[PDB]
RNA sequence: ACGAGACUCUGGCAUGCUAACUAGUUACGCGACCCCGGUCGGCGUAACUUCUUAGAGGGACAAGUGGCGUUCAGCCACCCGAGAUUGAGCAAUAACAGGUCUGUGAUGCCCUUAGAUGUCCGGGGCUGCACGCGCGCUACACUGACUGGCUCAGCGUGUGCCUACCCUACGCCGGCAGGCGCGGGUAACCCGUUGAACCCCAUUCGUGAUGGGGAUCGGGGAUUGCAAUUAUUC
């Protein structure tokens, strides 16, 4: 069973200490753990006036989004990576399970 | 060859027009009310005529050839789509004028829209524009 | 289920949903 | 250690005033502002008129 | 093997400075000679640091104006290299002596300054940097060209090549000694 | 038997150009074609420049095989000539004696700075209110 | 400020094709704007010329391009 | 040993127009004579074959990337798009030349369809390429 | 036919089908990415989605 | 123009002040010391305070500072 | 004590560290073409981070040298050096009768409320022209115009709640604008190696309101939408 894990979040931090964790855990736990992919991650750009009428010095803002993108691959059957991957979820990263 | 040839015509007199002889066939041949730049190529490719060579040394026979290719050029298969005047609200037949018909017809088509009492035949008759653009920021020299 | 949003609106709609 | 309070309305009068009490420390620039302060916005509607509060 | 850095075909030797004050603004001589009039740059940063240029490559970034003609320097490039070719196959002499002779016999030597208020006709005679000496003959050298390839037959591989030989023998046709000696007599005329 | 193999690479604004040296015989290729034969020809002695000041013969050893992506034409001249000299100058610093390393790199950076060091040029952010980084729009006035 | 406008002829007559073949092997720059300035023709009539010329064998080719040719007289050794 | 990434394309393209013109089995099209390239040209180009060169560039292209369509010929040879005074865009190729292109290049035996998209070069045209380009070679040589 | 003629204009397509979805005005609305509202919105509400503006 | 804030040459004095005896000439070391000893968040600052320091090293070993 | 600075983001380098079949490189085998050796963005799999992605740390500080300065704060030039002034973000007290009640179910007062200033349907108008002003686009050409061939990127975005309207490879038909059955992508996988333009090369043009310039205007054909006329667009 190949299995593989998606650790998407908008803060960083939190996302390399979750998958740090994660990574840890497989070592721990004896297991064929890959190293985490690092997508290219994406830039919400949208800009807008700052006045909320028509007059003043035309001047914008550039208002930002990064959201962050892991990959961790294993070679596993299906209950143990579940228990593994029901612990200690922060409320800022999102996790996701998909099987090959 | 580059030296002048014999009767070297420098005036062309074809329908009833001034043609220079000095300029290009491909080119010469586009001073006629009617016809242009694209049109051009086409008629010196149905008839066995050259590129290369300048309108003052042509004869009798290929210009004649060539003006056979103004007046009926349907039968020589010019394809349809490559003509300036069809579906004629008249008759329906596809044609191509040559600034007699051209300044006749537009002239009987302006009148009829003077007649018929449609808008654009209300703005040509003021002189205005009929496309429907803006006439506030343009148009200055109207009238004074 | 047939919707599958990209992962760009699925934050836009948490973040929505949190104001 | 630092506060500011802002009031911005109908103060006895009919020309609106603006009255600021501020005591402590206020950083106004850079990101410790993003990180250091709270800044609160309401509005106040009374009989006469709104009135607007801005806590920091 | 680099014997010798030839200008494509011409060799950077054996040219003649005439004007000693200009020997340390025209870089043309066994150090900053190139196989090409164009380098890659930093050369406009500091203060001082386009002394060190080669002077064809000045010639080539102050070949192209006039909107229409602003970042292309492969045109330049080889405009710079026709007018190269008709240089040496017109007077049987080495095209970059040509460009050195010019450059020294069109540039002013003295200047007169606006002063007063605006509006008034006051001009004091002061002298020309030799800095600004070359950066004013390669201008009025390729406005020259300019002028003259505009609206003719000419093209301006022949236009730059007849204006810079009636620069070097001092004809006076050229337009940059035209201006050059009008600056002189109005620097001149009131000192 | 082994195989002597580095891999420099070289950057103008965008265009990464990264070489191959592997003994052999004497020939450069960049993108499978040879050096007289890229688009632009005027910059063909720019190209032909560090194989002509280092001679034919010491770049008779080694294959030269180099692939080029991003940045336009003249970057991408540029990083392909930057990449062919520090890959010479990176094989001989490897595997010859350091002194004909130091002599050809005294004459590379004695020519041009640009054979050796990238430069740190990049187009600046575009900003509100004009079209460029610097220039703003025009201002009208009553 | 005389204007005289200039009316180049489309094909040689007799006098230009032996003024070209007695004066143009005798000059030093040849290029088609040169010839249409002292031969007062056109600019594409100097072209042909100029490779009927070349291909008669009494010009030297010096350089080609899509913008202006250069050629030049044989040596007189 | 010399192949077509080692020889010169401005030659090879009038060489190899000059070998399908002596080979003559290329079933032109009729509307060759009246015919525009691309929406953003304004008028028919001067030489009255080429088909023949159109045909030869499009071998070379199919040489140098495989699986090409006729999307893709629309794209290498599109342009800028002079509307007048509308400010210049990028316009793409006409479809129906591109077409006929692949059709001549599939009924003369050199090209035969990719596997579920595109076309590619039989090692047979890949022969004849590499021979002209030889031939070529040994013209400069 | 006052059931029929109420509303039986097409209000399919059009600027007139989507509006704000804070404070419904059919000006200046941002339709990228699905925020659906007009810019003085999405300002005033910018932090709590997660949108700052460090460029 | 870099001239040295007040916060930097007030840091700088205290820790040249209470620390004297593990200080050197090189910029790196007392980089390193002042790394070591003093709390600072950022790096630019820190490396400002050795600069800062190795100057009034170098000036404290020609002779007495009144500050 | 605030402001400046300090702080954050981005660019500029590190062959050192962590890692990659949703990124490749180097070797090996097979296959294709040619004259013994070259090309493959053809196929497949043994190491690796040199390219790419992005995480932690490092690196530049007036640090050194020679001068100027009360020899104090600092300034100038040079060497080693990827940089010895990169660009942006945030931005104090005080007030403006500055603009926004047409951003808001944020809002006091006034007006109106069934023959309505709420609302809805159908049509029109915001585009209407003696004229003036501002921001912009195309040009007045031969450093060029047309026609073929060669050839090189980076920010992005993409099947939506009432809400239906996505980006597109590939095959045929048609000059073209376009049309039909076919496959992928809810995205580093598919468009895509985003065969972009300016440039480069080779013909045609030759100082002529000209093959510059494309305004105005006639006829015809497709697309979007319930609907184009005051020409939507092509």
């Amino acid at each position: 069973h190949r299995i593989r894990i998606t650790l998407t979040s908008r803060n960083v931090k939190s996302l390399e200490k979750v998958c740090a964790d994660l990574i840890r855990g497989a070592k721990e736990k004896n297991l064929k753990v890959k190293g985490p992919v690092r997508m290219p991650t994406k830039t919400l750009r949208i800009t807008t006036r700052k006045t909320p009428c028509g007059e003043g010095s035309k001047t914008w803002d550039r208002f930002q989004m990064r959201i962050h993108k892991r990959l961790i691959d294993l070679h596993s059957p299906s209950e143990i990576v579940k228990q593994i991957t029901s612990i200690s979820i922060e409320p800022g990263v999102e996790v996701e399970v998909t099987i090959a | 060859s580059l030296v002048i040839p014999e009767k070297f015509q420098h005036i062309l007199r074809v329908l009833n027009t001034n043609i220079d002889g000095r300029r290009k066939i491909a080119f010469a041949i586009t001073a006629i009310k009617g016809v242009g730049r694209r049109y051009a190529h086409v008629v010196l490719r149905k008839a066995d005529i050259d590129l290369t060579k300048r309108a003052g040394e042509l004869t009798e026979d290929e210009v004649e050839r060539v003006i056979t290719i103004m007046q009926n050029p349907r039968q020589y298969k010019i394809p349809d789509w490559f003509l300036n005047r069809q579906k004629d609200v008249k008759d329906g037949k596809y044609s191509q004028v040559l600034a007699n018909g051209l300044d006749n017809k537009l002239r009987e088509d302006l009148e009829r829209l003077k007649k018929i009492r449609a808008h654009r035949g209300l703005r040509h008759f003021w002189g205005l524009r009929v496309r429907g653009q803006h006439t506030k920021t343009t148009g200055r020299r109207g009238r004074t | 289920m047939a919707v599958q949003i990209s992962k760009k609106r699925k934050f836009v709609a948490d973040g929505i949903f949190k104001a | 250690k630092g506060c500011e309070v802002v009031v911005s309305g109908k103060l006895r009068g009919q020309r609106a005033k603006s009255m600021k009490f501020v005591d402590g420390l206020m950083i106004h620039s850079g990101d410790p502002v993003n990180y250091y302060v709270d800044t609160a916005v309401r509005h106040v509607l009374l009989r006469q008129g709104v009135l607007g509060i801005k806590v920091k | 093997t680099p014997d010798i850095k030839l200008f494509g075909k011409w060799s950077t030797d054996d040219v003649q400075i005439n004007d000693i004050s200009l020997q340390d603004y025209i870089a043309v001589k066994e150090k900053y000679a190139k196989y090409l009039p164009h380098s890659a740059g930093r050369y406009a940063a500091k203060r001082f640091r386009k002394a060190q240029c080669p002077i064809v490559e000045r010639l080539t970034n102050s070949m192209m104006m006039h909107g229409r003609n602003n970042g292309k320097k492969l045109m330049t490039v080889r405009i710079v290299k026709h007018a190269f070719e008709i240089i040496h196959l017109l007077t049987g002499e080495n095209p970059l002596q040509v460009l050195v002779n010019a450059i020294i016999n069109s540039g002013p030597r003295e200047d007169s300054t606006r002063i007063g208020r605006a509006g008034t006709v006051r001009r004091q005679a002061v002298d020309v940097s030799p800095l600004r000496r070359v950066n004013q003959a390669i201008w009025l050298l390729c406005t020259g060209a300019r002028e003259a390839a505009f609206r003719n037959i000419k093209t301006i591989a022949e236009c730059l090549a007849d204006e810079l030989i009636n620069a070097a023998k001092g004809s006076s046709n050229s337009y940059a000694i035209k201006k050059k000696d009008e600056l002189e007599r109005v620097a001149k005329s009131n000192r | 038997g082994p195989l002597q193999s580095v891999q420099v690479f070289g950057r103008k604004k965008t265009a990464t150009a990264v070489a191959h040296c592997k003994r052999g015989n004497g020939l450069i290729k960049v993108n499978g074609r040879p050096l007289e034969m890229i688009e632009p020809r005027t910059l063909q002695y720019k190209l032909l420049e560090p194989v002509l000041l280092l001679g034919k013969e010491r770049f008779a050893g080694v294959d030269i095989r180099v692939r080029v992506k991003g940045g336009g034409h003249v970057a991408q001249i540029y990083a392909i000539r930057q990449s062919i000299s520090k890959a010479l100058v990176a094989y001989y610093q490897k595997y010859v004696d350091e002194a004909s390393k130091k002599e050809i790199k005294d004459i590379l950076i004695q020519y041009d700075r640009t054979l050796l060091v990238a430069d740190p040029r990049r187009c600046e952010s575009k900003k509100f209110g004009g079209p460029g980084a610097r220039a703003r729009y025009q201002k009208s006035y009553r | 400020k005389v204007r005289d406008k200039l009316n180049n002829l489309v094909l040689f007559d007799k006098a230009t094709y032996d003024k070209l073949c007695k004066e143009v092997p005798n000059y030093k720059l040849i290029t088609p704007a040169v010839v249409s300035e002292r031969l007062k023709i056109r600019g594409s009539l100097a072209r042909a010329a100029l490779q009927e010329l070349l291909s008669k064998g009494l010009i030297k080719l010096v350089s080609k391009h899509r913008a202006q040719v250069i050629y030049t007289r044989n040596t007189k050794g | 040993g010399v192949t077509v990434k080692d020889v010169n394309q401005q030659e090879f393209v009038r060489a190899l127009a000059a070998f399908l013109k002596k080979s003559g089995k290329l079933k032109v099209p009729e509307w060759v004579d009246t015919v525009k390239l691309a929406k953003h040209k304004e008028l028919a180009p001067y030489d009255e074959n080429w088909f023949y060169t159109r045909a030869a560039s499009t071998a070379r292209h199919l040489y140098l990337r495989g699986g090409a369509g006729v999307g893709s010929m629309t794209k290498i040879y599109g342009g800028r798009q002079r509307n007048g005074v509308m400010p210049s865009h990028f316009s793409r190729g006409s479809k129906s030349v591109a077409r006929r292109v692949l059709q001549a290049l599939e009924g003369l035996k050199m090209v035969e369809k990719d596997q579920d998209w595109g076309r590619k070069l039989t090692p047979q045209g890949q022969r004849d390429l590499d021979r002209i380009a030889g031939q070529v070679a040994a013209a400069k040589k | 036919g006052h059931q029929q003629l109420y509303w039986s204009h097409p209000r399919k397509f059009g600027q007139g089908s989507r509006s704000c979805r804070v404070c419904s005005n059919r000006h200046g609305l941002i339709r990228k990415y699905g925020l659906n509202m007009c810019r003085q919105c999405f300002r005033q509400y910018a932090k709590d989605i997660g949108f700052i503006k460090l460029d | 123009g870099r001239v040295r804030t007040k916060t930097v040459k007030k840091a700088a004095r205290v820790i040249i002040e209470k620390y004297y005896t593990r200080l050197g000439n090189d910029f790196h070391t007392n980089k390193r010391v002042c790394e070591e000893i003093a709390i600072i968040p950022s790096k630019k600052l820190r490396n400002k305070i050795a600069g800062y320091v190795t100057h009034l090293m170098k000036r404290i070993q020609r002779g007495p500072v009144r500050g």
